[PDB]
């Protein structure tokens, strides 16, 4: 059998699983109840291209990306979602269980304040430091005289 | 239920669309015709999301998913991720992944039960696929191509693979997947099946260039329409296929 | 004899002479054509250029590839404290202008 | 004189001057110009100007955000410039006799003259230019303490960068944000003008939505928008404990 | 290409000016004139 | 000495990075990909003598054992012992992390 | 239809005529020597130049001997000259590289080695289908 | 948009700031400035350059273990948008910033005792 005939036999061959089993399919129930879309029906579903043609055609009509948002509260879908706050990313801090961790942080903070984590703390030492600074100034003046001469 | 369509005069439907059993993703274009094809077929049964991935329109070849979850690459922005999450219901798990091969539509092909991947994905990416998609994952090549997602279209009904895939490979892969497979082409002999079409359990959208014989092969293998089955190919369609593709 | 290879001219003759401006404040050479049916309004203002900066714009431009995307654009800032109106000039129309 | 303007004139212009003392400029002498009143009848223009005597007019009662305007100004001066940078001519080859930043033939044909169309060295820049179709992105208010804040960036900040505008100072008044560039330089008086015609583009009808305004320092590679952000990133310094 | 001085381009621009940009600029002019009359009458 | 030191920092003179060298040392598939990126017949010594640490081809086994006594090879060994700089170290340097569920 | 694609924003062209770039597909060629750029205008003394996503005409200097005697269309997929995208990102790749295609844009080879640019992948859907990494 | 960080030094990278290097293995390197980009092209180690956050962490001069450093992460599982959640997140961001600042000052004093 020539190579071209082998290729067309490979095209007509239908492989099947050896065990004879088949996978479960997940066609939703509304598919059977769908009516077929045809152009000539006066009772068509209005399509996105029909709305675009009615609102200026392609290149003029501005699509609304937030119209099909599925949210908990329907008036939130046109909100301006915050992104930057004080040099930080809001989406990095978005966490569903944020309140529990913030409560834990507050409990740790009050524990540390109770333990004295943030607690902040001699005339002879001040005098010896001032005298040392005077000595360093005199050394600088001596070095400047030497550099001049 | 196989529909010929085009995205801005391009026949590569799988490049611009992702179609599963619970949602459809379409690339945002300058018009609403490509969205309206899917809207006319899927009459609000599953949500259709106009989306952008990494600022591009090749979302079909950059995304992979099934009826349980969606995987997006690492270059997806937070607002695109938020738009996908707000558009899809909570039954679908969305995850952004850190795989080095960011073309997930090229490196992952999956149905609701099993998934084939490029043989060089990371292990962590493999358990992320198996967790979010809820499938079993195999590392496989299709006709010596490692881009299984662009070189195969897969559903729960069946699969269509590269036209130069050998018979032994078809039987082994059909035993691995649990579905019947046919080696066929789209768009007058294009072997990029995954870039050429999108398919779910009850709808396929292929390019406008796809001929009537290969369209009928697609309908038979994916069981689309009344009285469609893979057994028609080697019985009632054998003369047509031999006459066309010899 | 003719020039063998055609090339367009360097520079435009619409901006001659290439000399210093005769004044430092820019001159409004033309005002908008007056329509007596419109309400009264001022046609110009003054400011001082402060510099430039960068923005990120959310773009709604149907047809463009950057539609529904963020674009980075340069802008110029002009400091504009309010002006004070202190006068009124009337103009008649003559066969000399 | 007001009645003479009412009964004899067809064009009415107010005289208006800048309040340059509200600017950071060392100049104390203000700029004065005639601004034409359009609309209405001549009597209406005269009442309008007389009512506007001795009053301050803000920028947002003349122009509005999402409008294209014209900017008229004198450009950056460069002094005496040769033909290569003044006209964009091709440089002559290396070690060309008597100069290579020149034009090889200026008069190779008749008439026995140099023609006015030939590129010559001379003054470049400091030219009067009228540039059109510049979109207003924001008219920010000077009394607004967050006039560089947007709806998605909630940082309360003004338009002035860290360290101020280089060689200008701080913007404490109302400001106009214009897409692109304008003819002048820093500190220079700009004249903003209404467009002479009705616009023909969709860009003029677009609504501008700003997401973010950069306020990092332009005295170098600034990476912080605010001094608080700079302190938060850097941490505690030695001088912080010394103080 | 049709030139910027082409008659068809001019007529297209005139229709745009009359039907599209005209009402927008008219409403903007009404708002601005109302504000500056408020200052003038203040 | 460095050959043509003036244009050393050009992109067309770029050398393999230390993190890629670490990946080549830990995994042979990465090194195999890097070697398939090259043509074996145009390599010094037909590609038979390669130092993974220096990411460099040599003309002979004597030449390779020769460079191993030199200080460039030893500096590469020291840098590999310290560890290459990577994105996870860069992320830990600012205390940032990844939440994958 | 000529080879120049539509809807491409202006970017910096890093590869003039006479540049040799890498061959990023398994067609058998190792490098592509650019002889012309599709869509290049007319200007005195100006070398035609191409950027990422442009179709050029190239000859093969190193590779299989059957490829050496023809002028192939190619698409530039990577460049080393930094360029800006509309999102404000200046970026560059570590090499200049292209893939051999036909005039209609389908690839001659079957796989792309290394990443491709977003411009190339978006303008040419076959390159998008054969790209493992898109950057 | 978002705020990235410099690969080399760790400074905040804002839009249009710096330059990105795309490597053939599939990794991208964002630099905030030409200084970091040129040091990267010269193959300098950020861990040995004392002006980088990498060096400061390796030397132990930045506060690395803290409860306030666990709140910012690359969230790869999106959350459906909720206005109340976003406002309480913003309040959390303010409180976390203040607490982190005081703990950082305590850490510096313990270094400089
Ligand atoms: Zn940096």
């Amino acid at each position: 059998i020539g190579t071209r005939l082998q290729e067309v036999m490979a095209r007509i061959h239908v492989a099947t699983p050896m065990d004879g089993t088949t996978r479960e399919t997940f066609i939703p129930e509304a598919v059977k109840n769908l009516k077929k879309y045809d152009k000539n029906d006066p009772n068509r579903r209005v399509l996105a291209r029909d709305i675009e043609e009615a609102n200026g055609g392609a290149g003029v009509f501005n699509v609304d990306l937030r119209k099909d948002w599925i949210l908990e509260n329907p008036e939130w879908k046109y909100d301006k979602i915050p992104e930057i706050f004080d040099g930080k990313n809001v989406y990095d801090y978005i966490d569903p269980d944020i309140d529990a961790k913030l409560q834990a942080l507050e409990e740790e903070e009050e524990r540390l304040e109770k333990e004295g984590f943030y607690d902040e703390d001699d005339e002879e030492e001040e005098e010896i430091l001032q005298k040392a600074e005077y000595i360093r100034e005199q050394h600088a003046l001596i070095r400047n005289e030497a550099k001049m001469r | 239920m196989a529909v010929r369509a085009q995205f801005e005069n391009s026949n590569e439907v799988g490049v611009f669309a992702t179609l599963t059993n619970s949602y459809c993703l379409v690339a945002l274009g300058a018009s609403e015709n490509f969205y309206s094809v899917f809207e006319a077929e899927l009459q609000d049964v599953i949500p259709i999301c106009r989306t952008t991935i990494a600022g591009t329109r090749i979302i079909g070849r950059l995304t992979a998913g099934n009826r349980k979850g969606l995987l997006v690459p690492t270059t997806t922005t937070d607002q695109e991720l938020q738009h996908l999450r707000n558009s899809l219901p909570d039954d679908i798990r969305i995850q952004r992944i850190e795989e080095r091969l960011s073309a997930l539509g090229n490196v992952i092909v999956c149905n609701d039960h099993t998934a084939l991947i490029h043989p060089d994905l990371e292990r962590e990416t493999e358990e992320i696929i198996a967790d979010v998609l809820g499938v079993e994952v195999f590392r496989q090549t299709i006709a010596d191509h490692v881009l299984v997602g662009s070189y195969m279209a897969l559903s729960n009904q069946g699969g269509l693979v590269h036209p130069k895939t050998s018979i032994q490979d078809q039987d082994e892969l059909s035993s691995l997947l649990g579905v019947p497979l046919v080696a066929g082409s789209v768009n007058r002999g294009s072997n990029v099946i995954g870039g050429g079409m999108v398919v779910n359990d009850w709808l396929a959208v292929t390019g406008l260039d796809t001929t009537a014989p290969e369209l009928s092969v697609i309908e038979s293998v994916f069981r689309l329409g009344e009285g469609a089955g893979p057994g028609a190919i080697n019985t009632s369609m054998k003369n047509t296929i031999v006459e066309s593709f010899y | 004899s003719h020039r063998k290879y055609e090339a367009p001219r360097h520079g435009s003759l619409a901006f001659l002479p290439r000399k210093r401006a005769a004044r430092h404040r820019g001159r409004v050479k033309s005002f908008p054509k007056d329509d007596p049916k419109k309400p009264v309004h001022l046609t110009a203002a003054m400011g001082y250029k402060a510099g430039m900066t960068t923005i990120v714009r959310d773009l709604d431009r149907p047809g463009a590839k950057a539609h529904k995307k963020e674009v980075v654009e340069a802008v110029t800032i002009i400091d504009c404290p309010p002006m004070v109106v202190v006068g009124l000039v009337g103009y008649i129309e003559t066969p000399r202008g | 004189e007001l009645e003479r303007i009412k009964k004899y004139c067809t064009v009415v212009r107010v005289l208006a001057h800048t309040q340059i003392r509200k600017t950071p400029l060392k100049q104390k002498k203000a700029h004065l110009m005639e601004i034409q009143i359009n609309g209405g009848s001549v009597a209406d223009k005269v009442e309008f100007g007389r009512s506007l005597f001795e009053k301050p007019v803000t920028i947002d009662t003349i122009f509005e955000k999402d409008e294209m305007i014209d900017v008229i100004a004198v450009t950056k001066g460069h002094g005496f410039v040769g033909v290569t940078a003044r006209w964009g001519t091709k440089k002559l080859p290396r070690k060309t006799h008597k100069g290579l930043r020149k034009v090889a033939c200026i008069g190779a044909w008749h008439p026995s003259h140099v023609q006015w169309t030939v590129a010559r060295a001379g003054q470049m820049g400091y030219h009067h230019r009228t540039s059109v179709n510049h979109k207003i992105y924001r008219i920010g208010k000077g009394d607004d303490e967050a006039n560089a804040s947007t709806e998605t960036d909630l940082t309360k900040k003004k338009i002035t960068p860290m360290g101020g505008f280089v060689r200008y100072g701080e913007v404490n008044n109302d400001y106009v944000m214009i897409k692109g560039s304008v003819p002048g330089v820093k500190k220079r008086i700009m004249t903003l003008r209404k467009s002479l015609f009705t616009h023909t583009s969709r860009k003029a009808l677009e609504k501008v939505e700003l997401k973010w305004i950069d306020t990092s320092s332009e005295f170098g590679h600034g990476a912080f928008q605010t001094a608080a952000e700079k302190k938060q990133f850097m941490g505690t310094l030695k001088k912080d404990l010394q103080t | 290409a049709k030139s910027a001085r082409a008659s068809r381009i001019k007529e297209n621009h005139q229709r745009f000016k009359k039907n599209i940009a005209g009402p927008v600029e008219a409403a903007r002019l009404e708002r601005l004139s109302a504000k500056l009359m408020a200052i003038a009458q203040a | 000495g460095v050959f043509a030191k003036r244009t050393m920092t050009k992109t067309r003179r770029r050398l393999r990075d230390l993190d890629q060298i670490e990946r080549d040392l830990r995994s042979p598939r990465h090194l195999q990909q890097y070697k398939e990126t090259k043509a074996a017949e145009d390599l010094p010594g037909l590609g038979l003598y390669y130092c993974i640490e220096c990411a460099k081809w040599f003309e002979s086994e004597t030449s390779l054992v020769g460079h191993r006594k030199g200080k460039p090879h030893k500096r590469r060994l020291k840098q590999l012992k310290e560890g290459a700089y990577t994105h996870e170290e860069a992320m830990a340097a600012i205390g940032y992390r990844i939440d994958n569920g | 239809k000529r080879g120049a694609p539509g809807g491409k924003l202006k970017m910096t062209l890093g590869l003039p005529v006479g540049a040799i770039m890498n061959c990023a597909d398994n067609s058998g060629a190792r490098n592509l020597y650019i002889i012309a750029v599709k869509g290049a205008g007319a200007r005195l003394n100006r070398l035609p130049a191409g950027g990422v996503g442009d179709m050029v005409m190239a000859t093969v200097k190193k590779g299989k001997p059957e490829l050496r005697k023809k002028v192939h269309p190619a698409v530039i997929v990577r460049q080393a000259k930094p360029w800006k995208r509309f999102d404000g990102v200046f970026l560059y790749f570590e090499d200049n590289a292209g893939v051999i295609v036909n005039p209609k844009g389908e690839m001659k080879g079957s796989a792309i080695t290394g990443p491709v640019g977003k411009e190339a992948a978006e303008l040419w859907p076959r390159i998008a289908s054969n790209a493992g990494v898109v950057m | 948009m978002r705020i990235e960080n410099c690969f080399f030094c760790g400074r905040p990278a804002w839009p249009s700031k710096g330059i990105t290097f795309m490597r053939n293995d599939g990794k991208a390197f964002r630099f905030c400035r030409s200084k970091c980009h040129k040091n990267f092209k010269m193959k300098r180690n950020p861990r040995k350059l004392k002006w980088t956050k990498a060096y400061r962490k390796n030397a132990g001069k930045e506060m690395v273990v803290d409860s306030t450093l666990q709140f910012a992460a690359r969230r790869n599982v999106p959350v459906r948008y909720n206005r109340e959640l976003w406002q309480k997140t913003l309040k959390a961001m303010e409180r976390i910033s203040e607490i982190r600042a005081r703990r950082e000052r305590v850490f510096y004093k313990k270094r400089m005792a």
